[PDB]
């Protein structure tokens, strides 16, 4: 409804690695979650969503405003952005500035900047981190004033680009915590390129891309069946997979259909006890 | 002369903040007994050979004064803002030719290395001082050498590389 | 002691050519009184100030004893006086070491780094009107001037990288010194492209687009006026 | 080999600003050990570690490293084997890349220390194609690899030293998956088939649990609990309250014990419970 994607491809296979015959389209307010190895586009498409990497073939549409040269800015505009590595895409001379950064040129504003700045810190809870320079903090820290950056522009569609693929699991665990609570509040798409299993678990619906080409399209739950092959894949295994594979590595054979935690649990304690 | 362009407008502040960064942080003892915090313009020179090349003089300048103000002589960051950032554009404007081979680089290097030392000699028998002038001379001279060398050091495999 | 501070960019700017711009004696007397009041003003508080001053004491040394020596008259052998006027001389230049040097560092300790590249872009502004780029310069010097502290932390990195490997920095001489500066300079250049290319990448897509233009986020004329005062008092006398 | 003795640091000497980022440190790892070190940011890690290949002498204490007996009177030019004696690895290793190609490049780490040219050369296509994969990819430029493939060009220049101590300092970052299971398969490997006493600072607790021998919990520059994954991973409480906790398998056990079944000791892998759900699969 609100991506479509028809066709897609890039010549850079003759950088960022390929893509041929990609076609998918994206819910309002889904949670949307790419995953793949290495070989696979991925943060290619991730490049191409927003707008930047100019494809020499197919089409792409954020609804309603489609793709590319003339109206890209304008796709830019109801599309957030983060990035690996909160070092750099900081820019901003400290965290107010950071954020104040996205909502300045569009050729407003100044006076009701301050109060949805201030705001959106508070929404992230930093707020007594604006007067902090990035080079002090964190990792994790960074990542989340550049997504209060972002999110000050408050757009219809968020693009995570393994945002959380240099940070600590405490940053992590909290940003991801951050973006479930934002999605509560804003109720808004958000398309993520990573390789977090918490987060494809997070996810509504998971697409699996290889060789360039979207292999597989199913619910996270569906696709933590694949076990031992999840690494392959490019996601880490769910505990109650890794559970299942060493039981079976040892005679015992559990259930083919995924379990979270409670149910592994439940099934344990029903077969013995 | 500015544009200036979409890459290289951050690549410039990038390399003057890598040149700042430098040149607080590495430190060159020579024997006996100052040190050559210079090789900032290490970063300068190789910024004006690389691309480079007119807009280079940025990379000089800009990185340049604000040395003057962190090291810090606040004082002489006009001075080093002016003798710098025409410096990298004597190097940058002398240069090309096409970048081919060592010695295209050995000539423009030796003038825009002399803008330092003239411009700093000039800057110091001004409030000073005839020793002051000679003794700029001598250590900027020592620092001319030791930039000039490195970048001539590193400038080779870079320009293989480097992005546009 | 924090002020205005856009105004202590102008001070810096100034105060180089305010300062030879003043024979005597008087307009010494001028000078420093307006300096040493500043510094009563500013706090110190005098060890930053004299730890300020040792560094550059073998400089102030070389230049009062060769302006002395070279003038009494020194040269050819023969000493003695006459060698006054090299003595005030001498004594005029180390005065004048002595406020140069005290007034960097004050003016050091004064501003916090941070808000100088907005200054910079404050003063910037006539030269709009000279055509010349003032939000390219500014947005630059602000995003360089807040990498800074963040590079000197890469490159403390990798030199502990390559000197966990090896690489034996500092040691002399200057040929063998200079061969070993490569493994930290090569890798940083390549970074710095990449630090680049990934910030170019980001400003695109951020909020901020394709812009340059155009959007921003009483002590003041008292010392500034007090300045001009003191300023036209120097262009009283001057021998000249 | 390692062992640290009321070892302490602080930035910047005596003279303000002071800033103990270690204070009375005291630990002992065997030949063939493997160290783990765990912690916050800032807590004296990073220090501790920079404390091992001599980048920082100790304002008081000993370190004794094999041969090597690091004191604070010790003299830098003294400890100049010490860094090929103990290999590091700094979070992210492909930024200390530089050289053209990756043969040179691994080589270039012995070249400093020896070294026959030619037998750095050699070395470093037998450290190239022992770390990872990357099979004679001895004439291509590390720029051109990836990142993963970079890392392991980098890991190799260090492995090149022939180090009895490797030191890792989170070298699964920003690694997809496959490439931190790799990785870390391949340090013990190292760690298993030739030497090798292995330190290594990290968050990820899993790996900790599987492949350590022993950890070290720091805590604002203090060294607080030191032993056995079993004995670390006992008190579950003290590192929640720590901001750390234990494994995913250790949890889980307890997840199973308030069902609950028993068990002879806390599981802190997946295989470790899947033993102790076998014996009692096979008894009831």
């Amino acid at each position: 409804t609100e991506n479509i994607i028809s066709v897609d491809h890039l010549t850079y296979q003759y950088q960022a690695p390929a893509l041929t015959d990609v076609s998918f389209t994206v819910h309002a307010g889904e949670w949307l979650a790419i995953v793949g190895h290495n070989g696979s586009g991925k943060s290619t498409l991730a490049k191409s969503l927003d707008g930047l990497l100019p494809f020499t073939q197919g089409s792409v549409t954020v609804g309603g405003i489609t793709l590319t040269p003339e109206t890209v800015w304008q796709v830019r505009e109801q599309i957030g952005m983060i990035f690996q590595n909160p070092d750099n895409q900081f820019v901003g001379a400290t965290v107010e500035d950071d954020v104040a950064f996205g909502l300045e040129n569009r050729q407003i504003s100044r006076d009701e900047m301050v109060p949805r700045v201030q705001a959106a810190l508070a929404q992230v809870g930093m707020t007594s981190f604006a007067q902090r320079e990035p080079s002090s903090l964190s990792g994790g820290q960074k990542q989340r004033v550049a997504l209060a950056g972002i999110v000050a522009i408050a757009p219809k569609i968020l693009i995570l680009d393994e945002a959380t693929s240099m940070l600590d699991p405490q940053g992590r665990i909290e940003m991801l915590a951050i973006v479930r609570q934002l999605r509560q509040q804003q109720n808004l798409t958000v398309i993520s390129i990573t390789h977090d299993i918490d987060e494809a678990a997070s996810a509504d619906r998971v697409l699996v891309i290889d060789d360039g080409r979207l292999v597989d399209e199913a619910v996270p739950s569906q696709i933590f069946e694949r076990g031992t092959q999840l690494v392959e894949m490019g996601l880490d295994l769910p505990f109650t997979e890794k559970l299942k594979a060493a039981l079976r590595q040892r005679g015992i054979t559990p259930p083919t259909t995924y379990q979270t935690a409670a149910e592994m649990e439940e099934w344990l304690w029903q077969s013995l006890s | 002369m500015t544009k200036g362009s979409l890459k290289e407008n951050t690549i410039a502040a990038v390399l003057i903040a890598m040149t700042v960064a430098l040149s607080i942080l590495v430190v060159i003892p020579i024997p006996a007994t100052k040190g050559i915090v210079t090789l900032c313009e290490v970063g300068i020179y190789t910024s004006a050979i690389l691309y480079g090349r007119r807009m280079g003089l940025l990379v000089g300048g800009a990185s340049g004064f604000l040395i003057d103000i962190l090291t810090g002589y606040p004082v002489w960051c006009l001075f080093s803002l002016v003798i710098h950032g025409t410096q990298g554009l004597v190097v940058g404007w002398l240069l090309p030719r096409h970048h081919k081979g060592i010695r295209s680089m050995l000539l423009p290097l030796l003038v825009g290395s002399l803008v330092m030392v003239i411009g700093y000699c000039l800057a110091t028998t001004l409030l000073f001082g005839w020793p002051a002038g000679l003794a700029s001379i001598f250590g900027n001279v020592v620092q001319v050498g030791f930039g000039a060398g490195v970048t001539l050091s590193i400038v080779g495999p870079l320009t293989r590389l480097k992005p546009d | 002691h924090r002020l205005d501070p856009r105004a202590k960019l102008m001070l810096s700017f100034c105060y180089i050519i305010v300062v030879f711009l003043a024979n005597n004696i008087w307009s010494y007397a001028i000078l420093i009184a307006f300096t040493v009041g500043a510094i009563l003003s500013s706090k110190i508080s005098l060890g930053f100030f004299l730890k300020g001053i040792r560094p550059l004491l073998w400089l102030i040394v070389f230049t009062v004893v060769l302006q002395l020596l070279f003038s009494p008259a020194g040269g050819h052998t023969y000493f003695h006086w006459a060698t006054q006027d090299g003595l005030i001389n001498a004594g005029y230049i180390f005065v004048r070491f002595l406020l140069i040097i005290m007034m960097s560092t004050l003016l050091t300790l004064s501003t916090q780094p941070l808000d100088i590249a907005t200054g910079l872009a404050s003063l910037m502004k006539p030269l709009r009107w000279v055509k010349v780029p003032v939000d390219t310069l500014a947005m630059m010097l602000s995003i360089a001037l807040r990498f800074v502290p963040t590079l000197m932390d890469e490159a403390t990195k990798i030199m502990n990288a390559q000197r966990a490997r090896g690489v034996d920095f500092g040691e002399g001489g200057l040929f063998k010194q200079a061969k070993s500066l490569i493994p930290l300079m090569v890798p940083l250049f390549m970074s710095a492209f990449n630090r680049a290319e990934d910030l170019s990448t980001a400003m695109e897509a951020r909020g901020y687009q394709d812009s340059e233009h155009r959007s921003q986020y009483r002590r003041d004329t008292v010392t500034w006026l007090l300045f001009l005062l003191g300023f036209v008092a120097i262009l009283i006398f001057r021998h000249w | 080999a390692i062992a640290f003795e009321h070892v302490t640091y602080t930035y910047q000497a005596g003279t303000p600003m002071a800033h103990t980022a270690l204070t009375d440190v005291s630990l002992t790892v065997p030949d063939r050990g493997y160290l783990a070190i765990i912690g916050h940011t800032g807590s004296g890690k990073s220090t501790l570690i920079q404390q091992l290949n001599a980048l920082l002498k100790p304002t008081s204490g000993t370190i004794k490293i094999d041969e090597f007996t690091i004191t604070p009177e010790t003299t830098n030019a003294a400890l100049k084997p010490l860094r090929q004696h103990v290999g590091m690895v700094f979070q992210f290793p492909e930024n200390q890349l530089f050289e053209e190609t990756v043969r040179q490049d691994i080589a270039f780490g012995p070249k400093n220390f020896g070294m026959a040219d030619a037998d750095a050369l050699a070395l470093a296509d037998e450290m190239l194609t022992t770390v990872g994969l990357d099979q004679s990819y001895a004439e291509r430029s590390p720029f051109e690899l990836s990142g993963g493939q970079m890392r392991r060009v980098a890991i190799a220049g260090v492995l090149a030293m022939q180090p009895k101590v490797l030191v890792l300092d989170e070298p699964t970052a920003g690694l997809d998956p496959q490439g931190r299971q790799e990785m870390m398969r391949l340090f013990a490997r190292l760690h298993q088939e030739q030497g090798l006493t292995i330190v290594l600072v990290t968050h990820q607790m899993e790996d900790v649990a599987q492949y350590a021998e022993q950890v070290a919990v720091m805590h604002e520059g203090r060294l607080m609990k030191f032993g056995t994954p079993a004995d670390v991973f006992s008190n579950r409480e003290w590192l929640q309250d720590h901001q750390l906790d234990v494994p995913q398998a250790a949890q889980f056990a307890r997840r199973l014990r308030d069902r609950g079944l028993t068990f002879p000791k806390q599981p802190l892998t997946a295989d470790q419970l899947a033993d102790y759900l076998a014996q009692q699969w096979a008894q009831r």
